[PDB]
RNA sequence: UGCAUGGCCGUUGGUGGUGCGUGGGUUGACCUGUCCGUUGAUUCAGCUAACGAGCGAGAUUAUCGCCAAUUAUUUACUUUGCCGAAGUCCUUCGGUUAAAGUUCUAAUUGGGACUCCCUGCGUAGCAGGUGGAAGAGGGUAGCAAUAACAGGUCCGUGA
């Protein structure tokens, strides 16, 4: 039994990969204790605290910076747990409800992306500075 | 006689197009507009009637019609996607998709004996596939095709009769054996012909846009009787055991006793300038115990005589 | 036999899609076994006014490069026939591997 | 979802909102949904008017304490400072931080203000707890700029005196000017 | 909850990066692996840097870090390492750019490591040898016990 | 032996030099664009013009003045260059052709009314939905002043300009001053003729 | 010499505007058509000596976001299997024309959202809400009427 699903913030993309195992969750090649922050440790584990002792998840990432790469992993963990219970339904609908009660970003992701830069200005919407007189 | 509200149950967020029930009891499947088709399982214990068992995520549009094996193993389902999907009942996972049908596909049935898959839609042809998954016969008609149904039993040797109900008005009936020659063709409905079902015995057939449920003859044709519904009806389905026939209006479900020749009941449950839920499909269970009906907000309601 | 690559390039997509249809069509007739590469936007961003007058406004000129790769095993006899589409602004490099 | 506690330390079981007062509490945003393990979040809170209520209140501070022009962005910096307040708050007094925090958010933001003669309007509860968090954090950085002292401490000095209603505080001094101006103009 | 492995003992991946690299720095100062160069000691790590390093034993903590970073990316070039250990250029009135590290300080180490056989050269960059990645999982079970 | 980028750009830069060349030779013959087929060793080019007889007179000498002018420029080998010509059906609706008719007149001192309503009638009768003619510059007075003559209807905005609207800009030097000629011509869509699809404005409902 | 001009561009103003056929009003300049709510909008609704055709707006084009069909084991990857190195009972690395693929990668054809749904307010529409990848022109651009400025450029040109 195995399911292979992705998360995605901004321009991060983190794939996760469930198996059967013994409660091992592994970023890149290493346990998800080791992200070295104390904020972002507790951010990745928000999926897991709410709700996997059967499952064995194996997560790989590219894209984004330090923050958005974490927010992909929260999607990829939580979606892969929900996608496991869907394949292998009563209990899937109620454990998925506990996430959507907490916060919508653990399943849905957000479609906002950066606005292109426009001419006459240093960025998108800013413009340089007038003179007059 | 009339029948009380047993149980509403919901797990389905958009509307429900069609609904069907596997043999004996337990396991009904509600094809959904959400594009995800569930299967349930029936406890029949006080508060909850059922709880959902699988979800069939695969199609890229609404799921039109859903049809079942005699075993309750290997169900089939279709969508506007222009494809069909055989799904293993136990493990989900599409077994094989179907490819050939051009426009949105509106209607599916099996035979009695798991022989011929009968897909249909808005290319103006009833395709007959093999259970393997390759196209045998390509029957033809004037307009679009909303619905189909298949005659019960037949013991293999008997032709397996395929009633069809069209968008323009007409109602085709066909044999199979091998070549599939239509027994009769007729202008069954005045304008739009919504939904088609058989009588269990299969002497008669049922079709009915212009607020008129009309029974016809299987061989050859022409009407036995014409009733008049109060407001225009989306699905029709006769009872298996007892002599009933029933019809999903806006205002309720008009319960004809066929011998007494009149509406004995009309059952809508209680709930300005709004439509409020229609019922878009019916499903009698195989015993004739219970009447399920799928609704437009996204719910299903059970009544038992 | 020297498994040969086509590499089909174009400015415009309708003119490309004729040539892909033909060169896929002809491998049906000859029966040779048949095996999208990422497209480039050559953005050149000229100031649109001739003189220094007026508000600094810039036209953006993307030339687009659509690029496909068919490949197949083929015996030099059969391949001479397939190569010979002739469309406006399309190219086909043949490459032996 | 059983412990459910801030920074993995403090809990929201306490904070007695019914106990705190009448009114004000509602736009407070400490009601269950608001609670989170870390105040960092993917905000979607500026889309439609009143969505700022539904975010957590501790986050809303960490955003205010993001100035000026050098500290813009860098929220991940600010939630260290507010952590290292909430150690100094908790381990000095022995109250837990969130109770003595929300009392600071009550008593800073002045009832009334000069709408431009000038006339003295009343306020919404939304605009009170907005101008709580400004006049706390304004005072913090104005104090901490040039002061040989860590801003985590200079937050914690401001934040204790806001609860106890002292005129040590840059918050609760500056309301009594602004409220008296409204009383004078009237 | 916390991440949990199989495999009982500890490996070079597992234990934390700030901790591990300094334990591997100590493991050269006891053993007389690497050595200090003698020409150096006053040199800036990179031209962009404004001052000498603070630590005086800094040579070894760098020489630990490169072996750690040969491990985590398998191959490690010189020019790839030089780009890594650089930074922004801080002083001048203009906006700030990424400049590279020194080469010589890094080259000196990767020759000194190939004396005690901890890193072979190969195709692409240098890649650590059977002797090498053994020495890391010595120190992983040193600091795993701790 | 080029990159995948440069084979496009060289072929583009080939075409634009080639097309500006055959403005200046084939003014009398009545030029109407061209198409270039590029092969590593073979080049085939369709020239298009009204007076196809004016090539073939003097047993095809006029084309061999052009063909050597192409051959010597880019230093291509003969046999590996393969020019044709193909005639313009409906000269009325091609823009570069009808520009030359308005150029022909205004050298020979016709009034600008009569010069426009020559060609603007000739365009519409031949088969087109609209056309516009502008004659910008200095007739009569010391100040320059703009004539614009329009009939039919003429779509100016969106994508749908590029598909439908043919147009052609030019100029006439004179004794006195430099006039500008400018002729926009809108087309009807054919059912798979020589545009296919209709405008995104219009829709058509079927009869019952 | 831009105050002799062509083209090209900025601007008035990217605002919602502009003006023909026949009819009527006026001696005539000219007006009417082109006027009590709604919209970003001469956008619709309806009044009505006007009725009917335009152009601009909208539609369309391009991309960003979500989908699943169609291909890919020598230009992207993944899983499993092999052979390595460490760990040293099962964990992590690197390699592989070696078997199966497509969740990431690449890009073509289509699907998708319409104020459809419910509740308030006032038919045109508006406000909130459910669901939904996305909700009110889905976001951002591109294209952009007629009429002119002695605005700019003879130092871009075989104008």
């Amino acid at each position: 039994k195995s399911v292979q699903v992705f998360g995605r913030k901004k321009t991060a993309t983190a794939v996760a990969y469930c198996c059967e195992g013994s409660g091992l969750i592994k970023l890149n090649g290493t346990p998800i204790n080791m992200v070295s922050s104390e904020t972002l440790r507790a951010k990745i584990l928000e999926p897991l605290q709410l709700i996997w002792g059967n499952l064995d998840i194996r997560v790989r990432v590219h894209g984004g910076g330090h923050v958005a790469q974490v927010y992909a992993i929260r999607q990829a963990v939580a979606k892969a747990i929900v996608a496991y219970y869907q394949k292998y339904e009563a209990t899937k609908t109620e454990i998925k409800n506990t996430l959507l009660g907490y916060d919508r970003t653990l399943l849905v992701a957000d479609p906002r992306r950066m606005e292109p830069k426009k001419f006459g200005g240093q960025g998108a919407r800013v413009r340089r500075q007038m003179s007059y007189r | 006689a009339h029948f009380a509200p047993r149980a509403t149950f919901v797990g389905h967020n958009a509307a429900i197009e069609s609904i069907e029930i596997d043999n004996e009891h337990n396991y009904l499947v509600s094809a959904s507009r959400d594009k995800s088709a569930l299967v349930w399982k029936l406890n029949r214990t006080q508060e909850q009637w059922a709880t959902p068992f699988t979800r069939l995520i695969g199609h890229n549009h609404f799921v039109s019609d859903v049809s079942l094996s005699r075993d309750a193993s290997h169900l089939l389902t279709s969508s506007w996607d222009s494809t069909l999907r055989l799904w293993d009942l136990s493990t989900r996972t599409t077994k094989k998709l179907f490819l050939g049908h051009k426009k949105d596909v509106l209607g599916v049935t099996f035979s009695p004996c798991n022989r011929r898959i009968i897909s249909v839609g808005r290319d103006n042809q009833v395709k007959i596939w093999n259970i393997l998954g390759e196209n045998k016969a390509e029957l033809q008609c004037s307009s679009w095709v909303t619905s189909v149904a298949c005659a019960p039993m037949a013991d293999e040797t008997s032709p397996l009769v395929i009633a069809v109900g069209c968008w323009d008005g007409k109602v085709y009936i066909w044999s199979i054996e091998k070549e599939a020659k239509l027994i009769k063709e007729f202008k069954a409905h005045d304008g739009r012909c919504t939904s088609v079902d058989f009588t269990p015995d299969g002497k008669w057939v049922i079709t009915g846009s212009d607020r008129k449920v009309v029974m016809w003859l299987t061989e050859n044709g022409a009407k036995t009787i014409s009733f008049t519904a109060p407001s225009p009806v989306h699905a029709v389905a006769a009872c298996p055991t007892q002599a009933w026939i029933c019809a999903a209006t806006y205002e309720g479900i008009a319960v004809w006793d066929i011998g007494a020749k009149q509406q004995i009941d009309l059952v809508q449950p209680n709930f300005n300038a709004g439509r409020t839920p229609d019922c878009t499909c019916l499903a009698w269970a195989a015993d004739g115990s219970v009447l399920y009906s799928g609704y437009n907000d996204g719910s299903i309601r059970a009544w038992e005589v | 036999v020297q498994k040969i690559r086509l590499t089909i390039t174009s400015s415009k997509l309708p003119n490309l899609q004729r040539v892909v249809g033909n060169l896929m069509g002809k491998l049906k007739k000859g029966n040779l076994e048949v095996r999208p590469m990422p497209r480039r936007r050559l953005r050149i961003t000229t100031r649109r006014a001739p003189c220094g007058n007026g508000t600094e406004t810039y036209d953006h000129f993307e030339l687009r490069i659509y690029k496909r790769v068919i490949d197949f095993q083929g015996t030099a006899e059969a391949v001479k026939q397939v190569t010979q589409a002739l469309e406006p602004d399309v190219h086909v490099e043949v490459s032996v591997i | 979802m059983e412990g459910v506690k801030l920074f993995g330390k403090y809990d929201y079981s306490d904070v007695d909102f019914s106990q705190l007062d009448p009114a004000l509490v509602d736009y407070i945003s400490v009601h269950e949904k608001q609670h989170v393990m870390v105040p960092h979040t993917a905000g979607r809170y500026v889309h439609k008017r009143f969505q700022k209520v539904s975010c957590p209140l501790v986050e809303r501070l960490c955003n205010h304490l993001m100035s000026r022009g050098r500290n813009t962005g860098k929220k991940l910096l600010a939630i260290r400072i507010v952590e290292h307040a909430f150690d100094i708050i908790a381990l000095s007094t022995g109250q837990n931080p969130i109770v003595t925090f929300v009392k600071g958010v009550q008593y800073c933001g002045a009832r009334e203000d000069s709408t431009r003669r000038r006339q003295a309007c009343d306020v919404s509860p939304l605009r009170r707890i907005d101008q709580a968090l400004s006049l706390i954090t304004e005072g913090v950085r104005k104090a901490a700029f040039r002061s040989s002292r860590n801003i985590a401490e200079c937050l914690a000095d401001e934040l204790i005196a806001a609860s106890n209603n002292d005129q040590t505080s840059y918050a609760c001094r500056k309301k009594d000017e602004l409220e008296r101006i409204a009383k004078s103009n009237r | 909850i916390g991440g949990k492995t199989g495999h009982k003992g500890f490996q070079a991946r597992e234990i934390s990066a700030d901790v591990f690299v300094n334990a591997l720095a100590k493991h050269f100062q006891e053993n007389r692996i690497v050595k200090p160069p003698e020409w150096a000691d006053l040199v800036k790590t990179a031209a962009l840097k404004q001052m000498a390093p603070s630590n005086q034993n800094w040579f070894y903590t760098r020489a630990a870090a490169v072996i750690r970073q040969i491990y985590m990316h398998h191959d490690a070039s010189l020019s790839g390492l030089s780009f890594h250990y650089g930074a922004n250029l801080k002083a001048v009135t203009m906006p700030k750019h990424h400049h590279n590290a020194s080469r010589k300080v890094i080259r000196s180490i990767l020759q000194q490591l190939e004396k005690s056989d901890l890193v072979k050269v190969g195709e692409k960059g240098r890649q650590l040898t059977p002797k090498g990645q053994r020495l890391l999982d010595q120190v992983a079970t040193s600091c795993g016990k701790k | 032996r080029c990159t995948k980028v440069r084979r496009i750009i060289e072929t583009g830069l080939f075409y634009a030099e080639l097309n500006e060349l055959l403005t200046r030779e084939l003014t009398k013959e009545g030029y109407g664009g061209c198409e270039v087929r590029q092969t590593p060793t073979r080049t085939e080019i369709i020239i298009k013009a009204a007076n196809t007889k004016e090539f073939v007179d003097n047993h095809g000498r006029r084309l061999q003045e052009v063909r050597m002018m192409i051959q010597k420029r880019w230093r291509l080998k003969e046999d590996s260059l393969e020019i044709f010509i193909d005639r313009i059906q409906r000269k009325g609706l091609s823009a570069l052709n009808q520009l030359e008719s308005l150029r022909y007149k205004l050298i020979a001192r016709i009034p600008a009314r009569r010069a426009a309503y020559s060609i603007i009638r000739f365009v519409m009768d031949a088969g087109a939905r609209g056309c516009e003619v502008a004659i910008s510059g200095k007739l009569r007075g010391a100040r320059a002043s703009t004539s614009k003559y329009k009939e039919g209807y003429m779509v100016k905005s969106g994508d749908v300009t590029k598909q439908f609207v043919t147009q052609a800009v030019g100029h006439i030097p004179m004794k006195q001053a430099t006039i500008g000629i400018r002729v926009l011509i809108m087309l009807a869509q054919d059912p798979s003729g020589i545009p296919k699809e209709s405008q995104p404005d219009v829709i058509k409902v079927h009869e019952a």
